[PDB]
């Protein structure tokens, strides 16, 4: 999983 | 939906990468504040959810070394502490 | 979802920033290679849909100087064009 | 509107 994902998951 | 209003931290944190405006919704304040943490690739190359702050901006907006993007509560725990909502 | 299969150069550029397969999702290709793009800061500064991709590794790939990201079937189409699905 | 915006509008 990329930061990216990661920090879309946060919404 | 609401407007919120970064801290000087904050704010300098998201004007370092192009934001423009003192207000801001929260979906843009999270554009911003990732945009930033990859520019800047304090993301972990093997475990992209861990991400480090010792010397940055961000450690001195956060108050931390390092945290990870999966405790969900905490960042925005974080962020709203840097944030007139 | 389908698992599709990138091209070197496109391989390239999404293990420079952490990838470590050599199949993925669209959504993943599309994850890492937004990272890239900010790690690297090739977006302009102030309309953030423009790609500068001169002299990097993404015009290679891509075959232009710049582009909107707001073009969504060329973006599209120039990703599949660097992947086999 | 962020670059990442932008991009996460492609989907
Ligand atoms: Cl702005
Ligand atoms: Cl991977």
């Amino acid at each position: 999983t990329s930061f990216a994902e990661y920090w879309a998951l946060l919404s | 939906e609401t407007l919120v209003r970064p801290k000087p931290l904050l704010l300098k944190l998201l004007k370092s990468v192009g934001a423009q405006k003192d207000t801001y919704t929260m979906k843009e304040v999270l554009f911003y504040l990732g945009q930033y943490i990859m520019t800047k690739r304090l993301y972990d190359e093997k475990q992209q959810h861990i991400v480090y702050c010792s010397n940055d901006l961000l450690g001195d907006l956060f108050g931390v070394p390092s945290f990870s993007v999966k405790e969900h509560r905490k960042i925005y725990t974080m962020i709203y502490r840097n944030l007139v909502v």
